[PDB]
């Protein structure tokens, strides 16, 4: 769905996917072997980083 | 392809760690050296018939 908004529209701004803790790496992975034209980011880990 | 390449230094990079825990498994400590450089005695005991 967000590859097609992506290659649709013109519009791929920041969008949120809100999932538990421990598929938090698996979504970052799920389409890292997927459709990789995307720049994902994973938020968590400690004040610093 | 910068994430795709990312994929494969994760294959890579968890391929090292399987290898390393091997050989970190297969290290062991069987390096008691129970000889050094001393007068030493020798038995054997074997059947030779040809």
């Amino acid at each position: 769905l967000l590859a097609y908004l992506a290659c649709e529209k013109e519009n791929w701004g920041p969008h949120l996917i809100v999932v538990p803790t421990s598929v938090l790496l698996n979504w970052e992975m799920e389409f890292k072997r997927f459709a990789p034209g995307f720049k994902v980011l994973t938020y968590y880990g400690s004040p610093q980083q | 392809k910068l994430n795709i390449l990312s994929l494969d230094k994760f294959k890579e990079q968890e391929v090292w760690k399987k290898e390393n825990r091997l050989a970190l498994q297969k290290r062991q400590k069987q390096k008691f050296q129970p000889n050094e450089t001393i007068l030493q005695f020798l038995s054997t005991a074997w059947l030779m018939t040809p």
